[PDB]
């Protein structure tokens, strides 16, 4: 019903049907106990060779970096449409204007993604190609500029957003709440996502009470944490327009294109 | 329009 018991199983159900990887996965690759043979590390460029000859096998005129940034894009293209199918499940969303649901998604997929890449990421490197490479944290820090500040960021957030501890469910609430957002710039039916992410806040409130019993102040620190992701995207928009401008063989894709668009 | 496109 309009029950909270339904809202988080359906959310819960709807997060686990379309995301490919999530923390519960994460943590089993990285244990070593997923696959006969465990993450190739991407240390070097020695590595990212190997990886890229076994992973992809089509590119090797283009820079280093360039073809790195290529599959960041992919990346963001993959889980922009797997968030796209959770949106449609989330009960109301699908009954909204079209334009509405569009807006939501245009501010909602990127501070989705930075949440959601913090269960692929540790204080040393972060999983990649479905789980089958481990790009390591410094490596990246040694890229030429402006590609090696693109992560360094992502991890600040990750390290502190998973002290948080949160679980695979906590997350499912946490993506529908972002998502759901009634300040949008452009949103017409503002007083009906309003009452919708009322919701749903309402239900990660009572679902942090019941599952995080030991942390009390964890709902304000979770409020504080979609703030904190606002200000990491406006931050990396910025750094992205740079690369568009200071960078040829680095044209943006188009559906990422629109998205960036009018945005901060 | 490709955002419109996945919400099909
Ligand atoms: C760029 N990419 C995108 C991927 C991707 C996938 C799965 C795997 C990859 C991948 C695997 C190895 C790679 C190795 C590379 C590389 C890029 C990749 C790479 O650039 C240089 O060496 O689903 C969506 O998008």
């Amino acid at each position: 019903t309009a029950d909270l018991k339904s809202l988080a199983k359906r959310i819960y159900e709807a997060y686990l049907k379309n995301f490919n990887m999530n923390k519960v996965k994460a943590r089993v690759i990285l244990s070593g106990k997923a696959s006969n043979n465990p993450p190739f590390v991407i240390h070097d460029m020695e590595t990212l060779c190997m990886a890229e000859k076994t992973l992809v096998a089509k590119i090797q005129n283009k820079e280093a970096e360039v073809r790195i940034f290529h599959c960041c894009q992919c990346t963001s293209v993959e889980t922009v449409t797997e968030l796209t199918e959770f949106a449609k499940a989330i009960p109301g969303f699908a009954n909204l204007d079209l334009n509405d649901q569009v807006t939501l998604l245009k501010y909602g997929v990127y501070e989705a993604i930075f949440a959601m890449l913090s269960s692929v990421m540790n204080k040393d490197g972060m999983l990649v190609a479905y789980g089958n490479g481990f790009i390591t944290r410094e490596f990246l820090k040694s890229l030429r500029k402006p590609f090696c500040d693109i992560m360094e960021p992502k991890f600040d957030f990750a390290m502190k957003f998973n002290a948080l501890e949160l679980d695979d469910s906590d997350i499912s609430l946490f993506v529908a709440a972002i998502i759901c957002c009634g300040d949008r710039p452009g949103l017409l039916n503002v007083g009906h996502i309003e009452k919708m992410q009322e919701g749903i806040v309402h239900v990660l409130r009572l679902h942090l009470q019941s599952n995080h019993p030991d942390d009390i102040f964890l709902f304000p620190k979770l409020l504080q944490k979609m703030a904190d992701l606002r200000q990491l995207v406006t931050e990396h928009a910025q750094l992205v327009q740079i690369i568009k401008k200071t960078e040829s063989d680095a044209a943006l894709h188009p559906l990422l294109q629109e998205i960036y668009r009018d945005m901060y | 329009k490709i955002l419109h496109r996945l919400l099909q």
